[PDB]
């Protein structure tokens, strides 16, 4: 496999049950600002 | 003077982009634009690259007060005759040869690099630096397309989470790091269209 594959990337969202990419930390669940996730 | 260190102000930044019409008639529209709290940097690291040259090393080599994050709000809402453009204007007291570096991560793994040399013109007791029209990249178009063929907007986002862009701006001659701004993007979803919030990057 190859991390940085577009159509991977794209693959595992359009099609969750073939995902096949890293594993991660959503944004939303890290010690972030709230100005992070609320635009202006 | 938000994205700024004691050498570097960078003015201005846009990505767009431009429809001729016809000969005499240009449609522009904006991705993105620029025209502060601060941010555990250890919390994006993951999400950069790392090694030597990479976030954390640059980081640490400093000066503290060229780092910066951005998160953008993009507006995707836009339709032979096309040209993507990337825009940005800097400003510093002294007369130096610049260089920009800008890296596309997926999942904090380099997958392109796009590298400009600019120099100074004299303005007004300052040096201006601008980097006008810079073609956006092949891999960026594409990226763009396959965004908004994507049925909805949560996907959108689903797959912004893992894509970053690095910018590093080095003086070329002394290697010293002007400005280092980290990107992170979202769909706009407002009536405003584009938009944007800047943090400092901080050791902790
Ligand atoms: C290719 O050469 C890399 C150059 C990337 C320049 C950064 C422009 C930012 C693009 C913003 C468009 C929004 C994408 C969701």
């Amino acid at each position: 496999d190859s991390e940085t594959d577009l159509e991977a990337l794209f693959n595992a969202v359009m099609n969750p049950k073939t995902a096949n990419v890293p594993q991660t930390v959503p944004m939303r669940l890290r010690k972030l600002p709230d100005a992070f996730f609320k635009p202006p | 003077r938000s994205v700024a260190s004691s050498k570097l102000w960078m003015l201005e930044f846009s990505a767009f982009l431009e429809q001729q019409q016809d000969p005499d008639t240009y449609n522009k529209h904006l991705f993105v634009h620029i025209g502060l709290e601060a941010v555990d940097i250890r919390q994006i690291y993951d999400k950069f690259p790392e090694k030597k040259g990479g976030l954390k090393d640059l980081f640490e080599r400093g000066p503290s007060n060229a780092f910066f994050l951005v998160k953008f709000w993009a507006d995707l809402n836009t339709n032979g005759s096309s040209f993507y453009g990337v825009s940005s204007q800097y400003e510093s007291p002294e007369n130096m040869i610049i260089t920009c570096s800008t890296k596309v991560c997926s999942f904090g793994k380099q997958v392109v690099e796009k590298v400009e040399t600019e120099y100074a013109r004299y303005e007004n007791g300052h040096y201006s630096y601008r980097i006008h029209r810079s073609p956006l990249c092949e891999y960026m178009i594409n990226f763009i397309h396959k965004l908004k063929h994507l049925p909805e907007k949560y996907m959108m986002n689903s797959v912004l989470e893992n894509f970053t862009i690095l910018q590093v701006v080095t003086n070329r001659d002394t290697q010293e790091t002007l400005l280092c701004i980290a990107y992170v993007f979202e769909v706009s979803a407002s009536e405003h269209g584009a938009q944007h919030h800047i943090f400092r990057l901080v050791k902790e």
